């Protein structure tokens, strides 16, 4: 894990070029690259606290996209202005195989719109709950993609802060696309915001300490555990009871977890920051070189040359069968501009 | 079983973020 050989130098070089490209877009973000009547709205794919994600068809190309719609007034009431500006500025600047691609963004009097590649296979959440749990090789396949994605994001000074199966979509090749950058943030120091999802929060978030990218590696431990067990390592009907479990320093593993898997998770689900994998001198390479990943060909994963555990069923273009049904609400655009100054840079 | 306890819990659906 400490060895710095030719493979490590190639990673370094790749990330250096990736950062040069990211920073150009970070400093000069794209804006106002479509408008609402460029799209036919088809069906709601999911909802959130600010609005909905809708399947749409782009009229001029016939391509299908997922359009995230945020109500500006609701964003303001939830004190999510800066987070939403982070989300869009980061998403329009990144480029990685396992990150959803933002194709267009724009705003109108009422709403913000982010139009992303449509990922038709549905949420990992749906497949995981239905099948119960994933085998260790299948969990490994997905985990490897997150490891590489966090290596990429963290090298750009980005923290992701909301890893969970609900935010991981499965594409038509069986690979992951991360979505929901609502809490993603570019930061070189520590930061302090209480955000995330209860089951996935690191102890230092719960305890109101300054924290850094190590919270993402804790959340990877939660994700791997949930994929392989079928339930997360800390759960209870009341969030306060979840928090008490997280900070206790105790974790238990299913009988079927391999010895290697338990070892990796003890090192990711480490309350002590000075011991947590991903946060040590060797950084991500303590994870990438762990015995549980010994079979993982990191380059083959990046190149999408590894056979996936399953290919989602696909009935045709624009099919939504891998998604739940949601109540549809009509998109209303007010005749008066709302919150223009707050969202001027979007 | 812990599985059975999870499936009977109120936390098996999509989980909202906090802030
Ligand atoms: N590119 C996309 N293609 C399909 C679905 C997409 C979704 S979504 O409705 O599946 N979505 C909504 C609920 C919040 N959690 C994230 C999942 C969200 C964002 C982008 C998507």
């Amino acid at each position: 894990a400490a060895k710095k050989g030719s493979e490590q130098e190639s990673v370094k070089e790749f990330l250096a070029k990736a950062k040069e490209e990211f920073l150009k877009k970070w400093e000069s973000p794209s804006q106002n690259t479509a408008q609402l009547d460029h799209f036919d709205r088809i069906k709601t794919l999911g909802t959130g606290s600010f609005g909905r994600v809708m399947l749409v068809k782009h009229k001029e190309t016939g391509n299908h996209y997922a359009m995230k719609i945020l109500d500006k007034q609701k964003v303001v009431k939830l004190k999510q202005i800066e987070h939403t500006l982070n989300e869009k500025r980061i998403l329009q600047a990144v480029n990685f195989p396992f990150l959803v691609k933002l194709e267009f963004s724009f705003k109108d009097n009422s709403n913000l719109y982010m139009v992303m590649e449509y990922v038709p296979g549905g949420e990992m959440f749906s497949h995981l709950r239905r099948i119960g749990r994933f085998s260790e090789p299948h969990a490994r396949f997905y985990a490897a993609q997150i490891v590489l994605t966090f290596e990429y994001l963290h090298s750009l000074d980005l923290i992701y802060r909301d890893l969970k199966p609900e935010n991981l979509l499965i594409d038509q090749q069986g690979y992951i696309q991360v979505t929901d950058f609502g809490f993603a943030k570019r930061v070189k120091g520590r930061t302090w915001t209480l955000c995330g999802t209860p089951e996935y929060l690191a102890p230092e978030i719960i305890l109101s300490k300054g924290y850094n990218k190590a919270v993402d590696w804790w959340a990877l431990g939660v994700l791997i555990y949930e994929m392989a067990a079928g339930y997360p390592p800390f759960f209870a009907d009341q969030p306060i009871q979840i928090y008490e479990k997280i900070v206790s320093g105790k974790v238990r593993f299913p009988s079927h977890f391999s010895s290697d898997l338990k070892d990796l998770l003890r090192n990711l689900l480490q309350v002590d920051l000075t011991k947590r994998f991903g946060n040590l001198k060797n950084g991500v390479n303590d994870i990438k070189n762990h015995k549980w990943f010994a079979t993982t060909d990191w380059i083959a994963i990046y190149q999408r040359k590894v056979e996936a555990p399953f290919i989602p069923k696909f009935k045709g273009p624009g099919d939504t069968s891998n998604f739940d049904d949601y109540e549809e609400e009509e998109i209303r655009v007010s005749i008066n501009e709302k919150c223009g100054k707050e969202f001027t840079e979007f | 079983t812990t599985y059975a306890d999870f499936i009977a819990s109120g936390r098996t659906g999509r989980r909202n973020a906090i802030h």
